């Protein structure tokens, strides 16, 4: 993971397809530019998209694909001064470094690359894509392998089936998923989605898209409000919308957030749904004056020890209430008295 | 004196052009074919060779090619491969995915088009020693292995020039077709892998023959190097 100190990284939302004005020769030492230019690409279907005309001051372009080895360590590359190298994506550990400079231009930033040096061209304004379920539309299913095939239809058509095939290996699926995700992001309007796949396995694929951002965010990316929502936050959204909400609208989450997000202020305290939607981590918000929400706590914190609990935590009490209450309403069971100890200040 | 705003609008004027130049892969022309009618055309015209009234669907037969191989023994053909090219001899044929659907044949046509030169190519890697006796019967010619496979290769080319010839009207594309792209490599597989399970006497010539300049272009075609114009 120790990445070599000859690497040069460029991150960019818009990599999907190959750029080729940035690729450019490396002088080493001798100071002679090297005009045989060779590339990487992750699968043999990447090759059907790299133009081999699009690189006028190079002489000679062959193409690969990449294929991890093993008999050569990531500590220290193998070396190949006699041609710049160019990878595009790449899935597993850089093994080849051509002469000089070696820049990888990617669309996700895994852990192999981490710790190397970075250059993350961020992003302004981002749309955000709906993601909704069938149960009335013509529904326009996408090769997620190759999205560069339908890239006007992507531009174009709304509704879309992401569909992978079970070769795919969980690395690629995630590529292909962050290109159509980035295709996405760049649209000028949202459009509609969903997956083929079990729950679960889309569960890990968007556990790994936020580490993915995670590690974004700790290189200086833009943050993006646009993000993935977990399965079980979706089953309560779900029993929220049944209990009240008729309608399927295409932000629904959005919607309620929203629609909690007017009161959220003059009440000064959080709406359950952003609670429920959440051990520790617990979660405030804020105004331009000074005051938290969950208790209307101050900027620094819970409280150590504010008053005495003498007239109220005494099992006395609480079982005259409980009595109390108890003789009132004919029960015999099923009440529970809690005395009120959730009080950090007023 | 400021920052930022420069680079955030040049950033998403950028992003804009980048949306809108993915549509730029559309392509108006393309080449492969073009070399291939200019190759087809040239020969017959030099030398009458298209003696074209066969189909693909079964071996050719050396009535129609006799004097052609008595001919074809005047020249020299070490330059000419063995086995063949099948993928790079029919990739042009996948470029022609017309934008949504003009008409369904095309993409039918396509695919009837390369299973029938499949077939052909199986046809003749199997009956290779029957090819080789006909092609004996006129008499034994010292490179007759460079002559069966030009004849064969020829044969296809003449037939793909005539199936081309109607479909150049329309628009190439960048991007091949995934699905047309997937048939050709399995068949290119299967026709690979048939060929490599022979054995051929290849023959050197070594006597400086008279060179013409449209059989070394057809000979550079047939193994599908383009770089021939």
């Amino acid at each position: 993971m120790e990445c070599p100190f000859q690497i040069q990284v460029c991150i960019s939302d818009r990599f999907f397809a190959f750029p080729h004005n940035l690729v450019e020769p490396q002088s080493d030492v001798g100071n002679k530019l090297i005009e045989n230019l060779i590339v990487y690409v992750p699968t043999d279907d990447d090759r059907l998209y790299i133009d081999k005309k699009q690189f006028p001051k190079f002489n000679s372009v062959l193409v690969y694909r990449h294929e991890h080895d093993v008999n050569i360590d990531s500590r220290s590359p193998k070396k190949t001064a006699s041609a710049t190298i160019v990878y595009w994506n790449p899935l597993v550990p850089i093994t080849e470094i051509g002469a000089g400079e070696t820049r990888v231009f990617s669309v996700l930033l895994t852990n192999n690359l981490f710790y190397c040096n970075t250059m993350i061209v961020h992003h302004e304004n981002p749309k955000c894509p709906i993601e909704f379920t069938y149960p009335k539309s013509n529904l326009r299913p996408i090769a997620c392998e190759i999205p560069l095939s339908h890239f006007k239809e992507l531009v174009e058509s709304n509704d879309f089936l992401l569909c992978f095939n079970l070769e795919t290996s969980t690395m690629v699926k995630i590529l292909s998923l962050k290109r159509i995700f980035c295709i996405f992001q760049y649209r000028k309007q949202p459009a509609r989605y969903v997956i083929n796949l079990p729950h679960e396995e889309i569960d890990n694929l968007y556990n790994k898209l936020n580490w993915e951002r995670t590690r974004r965010l700790m290189k200086g990316d833009v943050p993006s409000n646009c993000a993935t929502v977990n399965r079980s936050s979706l089953k309560y959204i779900k029993q929220a919308q049944s209990l009240l909400g008729i309608p399927d609208y295409s932000q629904t989450v959005v919607d309620f957030v929203k629609m909690f997000q007017k009161i959220i202020f003059p009440y000064q305290l959080v709406p359950n749904v952003i609670i429920k939607l959440n051990l520790f981590c617990k979660n405030d918000s804020i105004a331009i004056s000074s005051s938290g929400i969950v208790p209307i706590n101050m900027p620094d914190f819970s409280p150590p020890n504010t008053f005495d609990y003498s007239d109220y935590a005494n099992r006395t009490n609480i079982n005259f209430v409980t009595q109390r209450v108890l003789t009132d309403g004919g029960f015999s069971s099923g009440i529970t008295v809690t005395p009120v100890k959730y009080n950090y200040y007023l | 004196d400021y920052e930022k705003e420069s680079k955030r609008r040049k950033l998403e004027d950028e992003d804009f052009l980048k949306l809108k130049a993915l549509e730029f892969s559309k392509d108006i022309v393309n080449e492969k074919l073009q070399k291939i009618i200019v190759v087809t055309d040239g020969m017959k015209r030099l030398y009458e060779y298209c003696n074209c009234k066969n189909s693909l669907e079964t071996l050719p037969s050396a009535a129609n090619y006799g004097s052609l191989l008595k001919r074809l023994n005047l020249y020299n053909l070490d330059h000419i491969e063995m086995n063949v090219n099948f993928y790079e001899l029919l990739f042009p044929l996948t470029l022609y995915n017309d934008n949504d659907n003009s008409d369904k044949t095309l993409s039918h046509q396509l695919v009837n088009y390369i299973f029938l030169a499949s077939n052909y190519f199986q046809n003749c890697a199997k009956n290779f020693n029957y090819m080789r006796e006909t092609f004996n019967v006129f008499g034994p010619f010292k490179q007759i292995d460079f002559m069966v496979m030009f004849v064969i290769k020829f044969n296809f080319l003449c037939d793909m020039r005539n199936f081309a010839k109607l479909i150049d009207e329309l628009v190439p594309n960048k991007q091949p077709n995934m699905r047309i792209h997937s048939v050709l490599v399995m068949r290119d597989k299967i026709v690979k892998l048939a060929f490599s399970n022979l054995q051929f006497q290849t023959f050197s010539k070594k006597d400086k023959s008279r060179n013409t300049k449209h059989l070394q272009r057809l000979i550079m075609l047939m193994n599908a190097n383009y770089n021939v114009i």
